[PDB]
């Protein structure tokens, strides 16, 4: 029992973006490889999301 | 395209200039041939008769009511008010550039600010803005979309307005569109067509929303004045200097208007 | 011990490499002229966007430059000053300005039985109360007055009267008696230590007058100190939130202090 | 053509009189001297001189010293007049006299300008063509001529260069040179008590150059600012050449 | 020179080597009505001097009680050693301001009107200090709603304070509450607790040993700087500080903070 709540504002997605970019640093390149022969599918890609 | 220079070869009267200024200006020269005098001065320094246009206008307000420069090279002589700094910033800011301006239909639609280099100007004989934020679900941040009286007011009446709103968040607006008039635009550069000289008191011009720049491009001048006939001799003799600042055109194409060409 | 500040880093020129919190200080014109209840939750909720979560973003209010100069507080990471542009406070602005953009270490100054110099044009008087009447008579080396009578405080020379702060910069070498008001006045034996990249000023109106150096020959304006054209309080808040990043990206949170003292305090 | 391998001076300080009248002191003079002789300046090197007002201290300003510092009170209805101290006195001039009565005037270049100094100075200007003809004025008749200073103590104007024009002076009250800008005066240099920063010492209208002899301090108490100038005169100093 | 940075310190375990500070003593003003003699500072300033303190280096503070003094302790000196008067009924407040005073705490504003809030970590508290605090909290499930108590109306929030000078509140990590202090008259700020203060110890001059200046009811840990004498006259109690200062002097350390190596590390 109250006014709605209003959702907060999310982000803007040009610094998301650089962020994700960002992120490019903490890569590991064969643990990259192994994740990437892991087929991801529709239970796997979301699961830990 | 590619251009293509060497930097060790040694390489070895078709333009129109308009000067606009305010009425008082003239008030104070009267001399109902004083625009003939200053055109046969420009003549001395090389300018064929009829070169040179003289427009003037009553006050930076009213000569911000959608500028039209039509000249190959233009001067503004813009008289300082320490009241009106935010004004004559709006006013430099929007001939000193170059915008892409799309309509805004307020009345239907939201918008946002896609980045730094877009913005919303306004013009007409009363500009009166309030905005409303809103979230993913269409509610106002701080505001009732629906009572107008809520919304949080970013100009008064003003005659010309650059508003800044926070990027990537919609917004809802209740600008009078009976005496005014909102645009999408989009900065695209330096317009080299026209330069300002600021006849007054400090250089306070900043042309860039973002606070933390206030550059002083070569093409806004400033000069200490106590007599008109002294700003007008200035800007005759040191013509060639104002013209060297300035360059013509890059920009490929825009909405058709009348241009003062030779 | 000491973070191996002694020794050296190597760094290559080719290798290729690729909760902070925002305190804005802002005067009570600000706040009526919104004339909003809410509009920190408006200005938090737009924050949220540029990337500060809610609970990071922090509102101070003070009357005046005057009154916030008096002993004025940092409190968060990243510290955003407006001040409001007034052609008869521009001393006052600069004063304030010295005070929360530069780092002091300030000592005790009992005047009541010590003369005092400037060693250094590092070092500086800096005197905050509600009222601070500063009047320095300096003395030859005989420990006379130089135009002033010790005894009698009416022939001392006069440098500030009734003011909420005051950075006094007296000859260097020289001795000096001050009849400062204690009463409502403290003043500490100051040097400043170097630049605070914490705190940020961002002057509304006026034109671009701040000298943060003692010296005449210098007025540096460095990255931290912005000017901005206002004629609406929301247009220059909606400003500040949308070029966060911008002066973010200019100040550092690395100067951010243990207190909120705009000085280091040493007995 | 100089080939390279890669305590004796006089200083003088123009104040104005509001200065002195805020100090209220006798013997201001004497402290600064005692202050300035620890900051090493032998006594009887360190001089006072003092103006009643820009105005009165634009009439023929003399600065004989070897180091000039001159203390400017800002006003901003007198940018105008402040430019054109600033700039006569931070300047070289090589001036010659004008005959308004006898000869007709051009300016040959940029760095030509018609300097005039008095009690008070009205000129008035008529351009003539080639023909020796008034432009939007007429020879005979000065009331046409166009007004370009009007009781001004100090004025410097700049007209169109290669025409000819007919003066009408106030020579009365007014003395006109015809004065030629060869460079900068590091002997002198201008500290500005207050204001915006607003000194424009070029006639150019695209240039308004801040050189190093140009100062500024925001202030609110004399002796703070003679304080200030005392305990930086080396940086002062440095700051300018020296010759008298 | 090299500031705000971390570089390994290397040093040799075979290898032999062959005053200018600033001492504080904050003491009650029940100390000084029964030493009831008006030159008792100079006379502690004269032994000191005896003991090796240069004259004028050794400040003698005082505060009228324990509940006074908890309001903003402000200790600027190089070294501090404070007597606080033990009392049977008064151990957390006791153990509250050893804990202020003994440890570094990195603090934040506070704008209960605005936020709700919640503390990330074992060493992050609620400081609130001043005339009277008053700390109601309401702990928030994950849809803003109170638990056991009712957003709205403050009266149903759960009390933690009753005007108290100084308190640090601990709510469970990882729930946002939302509080009600009395602003009007007390500050509450957001803490962190660096480390410890090496600038400052505290002897407890009476009952036994009570403080713990850890959060964590396992631990209580009884540090160098926690000392504690039993009393029956103040004379005799400054008599032991001033001949023992050294062994005092060698419990502290001079404060890491304050040091021109810890510049970008929360100070200098
Ligand atoms: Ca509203
Ligand atoms: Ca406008
Ligand atoms: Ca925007
Ligand atoms: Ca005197
Ligand atoms: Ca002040
Ligand atoms: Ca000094
Ligand atoms: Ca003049
Ligand atoms: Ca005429
Ligand atoms: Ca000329
Ligand atoms: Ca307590
Ligand atoms: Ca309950
Ligand atoms: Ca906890």
């Amino acid at each position: 029992n109250s006014v709605t709540v209003r959702q907060d504002l999310e982000r803007q997605l040009g610094e998301l973006r650089e962020e994700f970019n960002a992120l490019s640093q903490e890569i590991a390149m064969s643990q990259l490889i192994d994740l990437a022969l892991l087929p991801l599918d529709m239970f796997s890609m979301f699961s830990g999301i | 395209l590619p251009i293509t220079g060497s930097m060790d070869i040694a390489y070895a009267l078709t333009s129109t200039l308009c000067l606009y200024y305010p009425t008082e200006a003239a008030t104070e020269i009267n001399d109902n041939s004083w625009k003939d005098t200053l055109s046969q001065l420009f003549l001395t320094k090389g300018w064929p008769t009829g070169s040179v246009y003289f427009k003037e206008y009553t006050n930076i307000a009213s000569f911000s009511v959608d500028p039209q420069l039509y000249c190959d090279y233009n001067v503004v002589l813009m008289k300082y008010d320490a009241t009106l700094q935010l004004d004559m910033s709006e006013l430099a800011d929007l001939i000193l550039n170059e915008w892409l301006c799309n309509p805004m239909d307020i009345t239907l639609y939201y918008y946002q600010q896609t980045d730094e280099a877009n913005k919303w100007i306004s013009m007409g004989s009363s500009c009166t803005i309030k905005v409303c934020p809103l979230n993913t679900q269409t509610l106002g941040i701080g505001c009732l979309t629906t009572d107008a009286t809520t919304f949080e007011e970013v100009a008064t009446a003003e005659k010309l307005v650059i508003t800044d709103v926070v990027d990537g968040v919609n917004h809802k607006l209740d600008v009078t569109t009976a005496t005014c008039t909102i645009r999408n635009c989009k900065k695209l550069g330096p317009r080299e067509n026209v330069a300002v000289i600021q006849v007054g008191g400090s250089d306070i011009l900043d042309i860039t929303a973002d606070p933390t720049t206030a550059p002083q491009t070569e093409r806004m001048m400033r000069i200490n004045w106590k007599k008109w006939w002294q700003v007008f001799y200035t800007v005759v003799d040191y013509v060639d200097q104002i013209i060297q600042v300035m360059s013509k055109r890059s920009r490929s194409l825009n909405s058709a208007a009348f241009y003062y060409r030779v």
